[PDB]
């Protein structure tokens, strides 16, 4: 028979199975762009809807 | 590869380096339409000012 589900019944348990990431993950370098506004505001196409 | 460039505007430059690097190690032709110059032709004695 499957074991039943530790919230399904309302014994406590203090033994449980945690998911944990190995290492922090903030650690690295954050995400940088290079935005390139358009040549001329005239030329611009709004349209197309 | 022949490539024709029509724009040159929103492009990174780091694509631009990236193009010309290819001139430089693939043999890539790279027409720019966009340019517009005005030449001038040396004689051998004047030199490139």
């Amino acid at each position: 028979q499957v074991g039943i589900p530790k919230l399904e019944v309302d014994h406590i348990s203090f033994s449980n199975v945690v998911s944990m990431m190995t290492a922090n993950i903030r650690t690295g370098d954050d995400m940088a762009v290079e935005r390139v506004n358009p040549d001329d505001v005239r030329a611009i196409n709004i349209r197309n809807a | 590869v022949h490539m024709t460039i029509n724009e040159r505007a929103g492009m990174s430059k780091l694509v631009a380096d990236n193009i010309i690097a290819s001139v430089i190690k693939s043999n890539w032709v790279v027409d720019i339409l966009d340019i517009e110059y005005t030449a001038e032709v040396m004689t051998p004695s004047e030199g490139y000012t």
